[PDB]
């Protein structure tokens, strides 16, 4: 019950403590986020919207 | 690669002709129909190697005996140094 009630303490907010953060592991903590590896460059953006790989097949 | 040969030049611009003749690409925004899969294209564009000639042909002769040709291209190209040697010695005397 503390354990929740200082989560509503600190709740939407950074930093919160080191025993209520997760505990993942080390190397999937010390890592890339979803949105740190879909940061790409305004340059390889365009290359993506202009040129993406169509949906095609072979019969005419 | 760079191309310096026009059969070959020509040969793969027909099989990209045959290509796009023989795709249909879907739009970007979809609708997506049924497409009914192809599991490869080597198969239905097949490297293809040409014809030389036909196996018919009439005979012509030359009386060149086509052995004395190679004889005589190898003795050239082995004295062409001297050849050209005497050819500059004399072009330069006075």
């Amino acid at each position: 019950q503390q354990r929740e009630a200082v989560r509503q303490l600190y709740k939407g907010k950074k930093y919160q403590p080191k025993d209520l953060r997760a505990k993942k592991t080390r190397a999937l903590r010390r890592a890339l986020t979803k949105f740190e590896a879909s940061q790409v460059t305004e340059k390889q953006r365009k290359k993506q919207i202009a040129f993406p790989q169509r949906k095609y097949a072979i019969k005419a | 690669r760079q191309n310096r040969n026009q059969e070959i030049f020509d040969a793969n611009v027909q099989r990209l002709k045959e290509y796009q003749s023989k795709i249909i690409v879907f739009p970007r925004n979809g609708k997506a129909p049924e497409a009914e899969q192809v599991l490869s294209a080597a198969a239905t564009f097949p490297i293809a190697q040409p014809a030389t000639d036909v196996e018919a042909r009439a005979v012509q002769d030359n009386g060149e005996s086509a052995f004395r040709t190679l004889r005589l291209a190898r003795s050239e190209k082995k004295f062409r140094g001297i050849r050209e040697k005497r050819a500059r010695e004399k072009a330069e005397a006075e």
